[PDB]
């Protein structure tokens, strides 16, 4: 599984930029497409979905009229046509596929980026942002919802996105509880419906990051701002 | 020579397995339980109607989550689906489109089908990719795949018309054990709840119980006058039900090694296509030719209830393993979940 | 409207997969479906080979028609417990070796099947199209040898037209459903490249035939 | 010039006529809908014949009403409005639902490998919402100036259309002609040459397809080709009276008839129209019971 | 011949070794399992449509 | 009304 993509670079402010995300290794057309950015020393922001079969498109509201998300599968490429480029759209720009059925893990493939720059939602609360470690011991990592995340279907909607230092977010845990494919039983989380928790048994070199709740109950999808482990 | 002395054993050993059967039969159940109490009326509702095949729908197995269930229909489709929203979660196009059978693996993680071509396909639901993928192709019988079953993500055993059962291991494509001695086509297992036994049921009326690591064949079951269609063990695993083309089922005890009731009504003449009981066992449910499912008293031998709304024959059926839901498949290409 | 947003992606990918799951439909009900039998030995091969273990499937298309046949020879299994499952093939296609009458006797064994499948339950409406194989040999050995071998009431001129055609009689008179299906001969050798378009035309006819009973027209 | 009256029996035979026919429509295309509701092609096409003949002769009671009272009507302007609707949309609709019976089975029939993706794209329920919108649209002229009223040189309400809601006296001959033969040519001359020519290819292919050497063939040959041209000789015969009629007697407004054959227009045209109300009570013998499968389910379910 | 008659006769003298309990006792045990099982089997004894996830 | 017709009877033209 591979996303590439490319399309960034220095731009003007007002100009347009295509940023272009090409696939390799799935299904593409199977997924569900996302643009989430970062901001260079800020947190995930989510911009734009564009569902499997392109029946379903998304928007966050700061970006919404400006950006086109759209979509090539016999070409296996995702597209986001920007316009009107602002000095707040400073980002690196990352690829998210995310799979929709009973028991799938949404948002579990992120690509490696691509960087420009330019010359009622559910507030998602992580009040720590940094942690001191040590190798071998245990932390909590805690995030508070604006509004309950459990929805009257049972499932309470919150993921766990891990970031190490110089590489794109991995997926965690979906849905409160459930450990993402690969992800060690170290990783544990737990919850009520307003109040998550991200517990580590025992601490290694390779889980220091940032750590990032989000909910994927209403959309516009929104994160935390994250907690950062130091060791 | 010997031959004669063979055949003049063989005949002794009938006749004693037959004296010995009767030495134990003291007591009919029709007796032990005429005083316990009767079910009343069962009376059961179309909660949920699957629709999506076109084809007349063959067999349905439900996963251990009890939402999930697979269908296999001759459209040449496996389709997934999720019981609580009648959602499909997957549709899975078949190589050949003459599928007799469909297991869904205890994990979730595995579906298997198979008929007239001879193969039992195993398809991985869970890839990087996120598609369904085969990974294996189980090949060696010369006969239809009238029935498998996983034992585990690595073990399935399967029976064929080709007079015989197989426990494969899935990683190597191989058979590990052969089950031989039935004389005709084997039309249907059931799997033990702790699986170390199975029960195969044949077209010669004989059901047989099978040593899945021995590989042997420890007691034959006879009574039936007509092909055994159907096979399903009893909750506890100490007794199982057949169902036939007599249009009888009949309830076997391993224990006592006889059979213990028979379930019969005159005006049913037509074969019985399924049978599975109810979560304490205390009720069988049976499809049926005449395209309804007839819902048993196992106790009394009565019939507690019906469930009609198919327009076809009945095919297969499949109670949770919770016994919330029963569904039944048909040939008029539907599913439905009744409650 | 109550559902979450998980919920709402899985409902579009449902209604995908029942779009795609039409689509196949629609493509499906256009093809042909052809069960193909045949006794020992009769030519079977000869036939597949024109129209190009369990069971093998044939695919060819011909004038703007797609067709699938089944040889459903070496399933050697009980066939009342699998040959429902071709209740709904457009027609059966039955091969019959011609020198087979002078080989129970192998033309007897032929039409004994012939006759269990014309008037089983399972295709009370399904045409049949009977290829008679091998009229080269049967013409050989007609004059060496009168039909008498395997019909002792014929009586009729030891010659290929007058054997072959009582033989069609003979085969013909085993339907017991005259005005329920149709039975469509064709005499045949190894080198006839008609065959394909007598399958053609007897198979429009069956379409045909169909779609007037199913407009009610019946 | 001459005088314009009634034959003294018509005001005592036509109430009968009419009540007759609803009785008999009613009850064979009420036979019809429980059978296919309450139980393959052609049966979207039956349920919506039968709604559109039902629906055709229910209201027929109000004019025989109507017509034993000497034409006055008790029963308001909505009522005429209603009525007069239903009795239009539901005779485009039944001539449009036989079209689209004919045309299914020339698609089915004549060459049907190669029309498949036709039949498909614009058959089945695309033919019927098709013609029940078209037929809906067609008869609003009788929703917006079909009205009561009560001409006073009698003290008795009537329906009528009066057309002073869009022309004026002096060009109300033209709304009159016109919509009359706009009505006789899209409900006659183009769904008849439709029934026609379907019909033709569908027994060309009949005739060619049933060999008349093997009996049985010979049968069904003769079975076949009988009820095409029953079906093809009923539409005809039940509706071409009443459009003949209909257009001599308004074009004789235009020309000057002797007056003789005027009256014989104008007092013979009910029981042309008691005519065309026989179709919708013959309809279920000659396209649903017709076939003997459906004739046994609805047998078998009321025996 | 000889060796599916043997094979036969062999399986029936494993079949016919097997220790066998009567059927009242039999019958018993299966009275007994559906007795402690009644409450816990929603298709005899139906749940409240609270509990029934297919409402 | 224009035409004797127009009332009379159902079918208005």
């Amino acid at each position: 599984v591979q996303l590439v993509e490319s399309g960034g670079g220095l731009v003007q402010p007002g100009g347009s930029r295509k940023l272009s995300c090409s696939a390799s290794g799935f299904a593409f057309s199977s997924f569900g497409m996302h643009w989430v950015r970062q901001a260079p020393e800020k947190g995930l922001e989510w911009v734009a979905y564009i569902s499997s079969g392109s029946g379903t498109i998304y928007y966050a509201d700061t970006v919404k009229g400006r950006f086109t998300i759209s979509r090539d599968d016999p070409k296996n490429t995702l597209f986001l046509q920007m316009t009107s480029l602002r000095s707040e759209d400073t980002a690196m720009y990352y690829c998210v596929r995310s799979i929709y059925y009973y028991g799938s893990s949404p948002f579990d493939f992120w690509g490696q980026g691509t960087t420009l720059t330019v010359s009622s939602d559910i507030v998602m609360t992580q009040a720590t942002s940094s942690v001191p470690v040590t190798p071998g011991e245990s932390v909590s990592i805690s995030c508070r919802s604006s509004k309950s995340l459990l929805h009257s279907n049972g499932n309470t909607y919150l993921y766990w996105f891990l970031q190490r230092p110089g590489q794109s977010p991995q997926l965690l845990i979906y849905r409160m509880s459930n450990l993402a494919s690969g992800v060690p039983d170290r990783f544990s989380g737990s919850g009520s419906g307003t109040a998550f928790t991200l517990t580590i048994s025992r601490l290694e070199a390779e889980d220091v990051g940032v750590y990032y709740c989000m909910q994927h109950l209403e959309y516009p999808l929104t994160f935390g701002a994250g907690t950062k482990l130091e060791l | 020579s010997e031959l004669d002395q063979l055949r003049q054993e063989a005949e002794q050993l009938k006749n004693q397995i037959r004296d010995a059967r009767k030495a134990c039969a003291d007591a009919t159940l029709s007796q032990i339980t005429n005083n316990i109490d009767p079910v009343g009326r069962i009376q059961m509702r179309t909660r949920r109607t699957l629709r999506g095949h076109l084809a007349k729908i063959y067999a349905m197995h439900w996963g251990t989550d009890s939402r999930l269930l697979v269908s296999a229909s001759q459209d040449g489709k496996l389709i997934i689906w999720d019981s609580y929203t009648t959602n499909k979660v997957h549709a899975i196009p078949l190589r050949s489109s003459w599928v007799m059978t469909c297991a869904y693996a205890p994990s979730g993680n595995y579906v298997a089908c198979g008929g007239l071509d001879n193969i039992c396909s195993i398809y991985n639901l869970k890839t990087r990719e996120g598609n369904v993928r085969v990974s294996r192709e189980l090949a060696g019988h010369t006969g239809y795949l009238s029935c498998c079953r996983f034992l585990d993500d690595n073990q399935i055993v399967t029976s064929s018309g080709d007079t015989t059962c197989a426990l494969w291991d899935i990683e190597t494509g191989q058979q590990t054990t052969t089950f031989t001695g039935h004389t005709g086509d084997v039309m249907s297992l059931s799997l033990a709840p702790d699986t170390r036994l199975f029960v195969s049921g044949a077209c010669d009326a004989s059901a047989k119980l099978w040593d899945v690591r021995e590989g042997m064949c420890r007691q034959t079951f006879t009574g039936h006058e007509s092909d055994i269609n159907a096979i399903c063990f009893f909750p506890n695993g100490n007794a199982f039900a057949t169902g036939s083309d007599d249009a009888t089922c009949r309830l076997f005890d391993l224990r006592a090694d006889q059979e213990l009731m028979t379930y019969s009504h005159d005006n049913i003449i037509c074969g019985i296509t399924s049978v599975s009981f109810s979560k304490s066992g205390r009720l069988l449910l049976a499809g049926y030719d005449d395209f309804n499912c007839n819902v048993w008293d196992a106790l009394k031998a009565d019939r507690a209830g019906v469930l009609a709304g198919h327009d076809n024959r009945v095919s297969c059926l499949g109670v949770t393993d919770d016994g919330m839901a029963v569904a039944t498949g048909s040939w008029d290409s539907f599913l439905k979940i009744w409650n | 409207c109550t559902l979450s947003a998980e919920d709402k992606a899985a409902v579009e990918r449902s209604k995908m997969i029942d779009r795609n799951l039409r689509e196949d439909g629609e493509k499906a009900a256009r093809e042909v479906k052809l069960l193909l039998l045949g006794a020992g030995e009769s030519g079977k091969n000869t036939i597949v080979k024109q129209m190009k273990t369990g069971i093998v499937e044939t695919h060819f298309t011909f004038k703007d028609l797609h067709f699938k046949m089944f040889d459903v020879g070496a399933q050697r299994s009980e066939r009342k417990k699998w040959i429902h499952c071709f209740e709904g093939v457009t027609a059966i296609i039955f091969c019959v070796a011609l020198s087979d009458y002078d080989l129970m006797n192998r033309m007897h064994a032929s039409m004994k099947l012939f006759d269990s499948i014309c008037n089983n339950k399972w295709f009370t409406d399904t045409s049949i199209i009977l290829f008679l194989n091998k009229k080269d040999l049967f013409e050989e050995k007609i004059k060496k040898s009168p039909l008498t071998i395997c019909y002792p009431e014929y009586a009729g001129s030891n010659t290929y037209e007058e054997a072959a055609a009582y033989i069609q009689c003979q085969f013909e008179d085993l339907n017991k459903r005259k005005d329920t299906k149709e039975i469509y001969t064709h005499f045949t050798c190894s080198t006839d490249t008609k065959n394909v378009q007598f399958v053609f035309d007897a198979v429009t006819d069956v379409i045909i035939k169909n779609n007037l009973k199913d407009c009610g027209l019946f | 010039e001459c005088e314009y009256t009634d034959w003294k029996s018509s005001g005592a035979l036509i109430p009968a006529i009419y009540m007759l026919v609803f009785l008999l429509g009613t009850t064979g295309n009420g036979l019809v809908l429980w059978t296919v509701f309450r139980s393959r092609s052609a049966d979207i096409f039956i349920a919506s014949l039968a709604v559109a003949d039902l629906t055709f002769v229910v209201t027929l009671p109000l004019w025989a009403t109507y017509t034993y009272r000497d034409y006055d009507w008790p029963f308001g302007t909505f009522f005429c409005k209603l009525s007069s609707y239903l009795i239009f949309v539901n005779m485009y609709a039944s001539v449009f639902c036989l079209t689209g019976l004919s045309f299914d089975r020339y698609l089915a029939i004549v060459r049907p490998v190669a029309n498949a993706r036709l039949r498909l794209r614009v058959s089945g329920a695309v033919a019927t919402a098709v013609l029940w919108v078209l037929a809906a649209l067609l008869a609003m002229p009788v929703m917006v100036l079909r009205t009561t009223g009560d001409l006073e040189n009698t003290t008795k309400v009537q329906c009528y259309m009066d057309y002073s809601m869009v022309a004026t006296v002096s060009s109300e001959w033209a709304w009159e002609v016109g919509l009359g033969v706009s009505s006789t040519t899209v409900g006659f001359v183009v769904p008849f040459t439709i029934m026609l020519t379907c019909y033709f290819f569908i027994a060309q292919t009949i005739a060619g397809h049933f060999r008349k050497e093997r009996i049985e063939g010979l049968r069904k040959r003769r079975r076949l080709l009988s009820i095409i041209v029953v079906l093809v000789v009923t539409f005809a015969l039940c509706w071409m009276p009443y459009h003949l009629v209909k257009t001599l007697y308004m074009l004789g407004s235009l020309l000057h008839w002797p007056c003789d054959f005027d009256l014989f227009l104008m007092n013979i045209f009910p029981y042309c129209t008691c005519i065309s109300y026989v179709n919708s009570c013959l309809n279920p013998f000659l396209y649903a019971f017709f076939d003997p499968r459906f004739r046994q389910a609805c047998t078998s379910m009321l025996c | 011949s000889i060796a599916q008659a043997r094979k036969l006769v062999e399986q029936l003298k494993m079949e016919a070794n097997i220790d066998r309990i009567k059927v009242s006792k039999a019958a018993a045990d299966l009275m007994a399992y559906c007795e402690a099982h009644a409450k816990e089997d929603p298709l005899l004894t139906p749940v409240p449509a609270s509990e029934n996830p297919f409402r | 009304c224009r035409p004797r017709l127009c009332h009379k009877g159902p079918m208005p033209f």
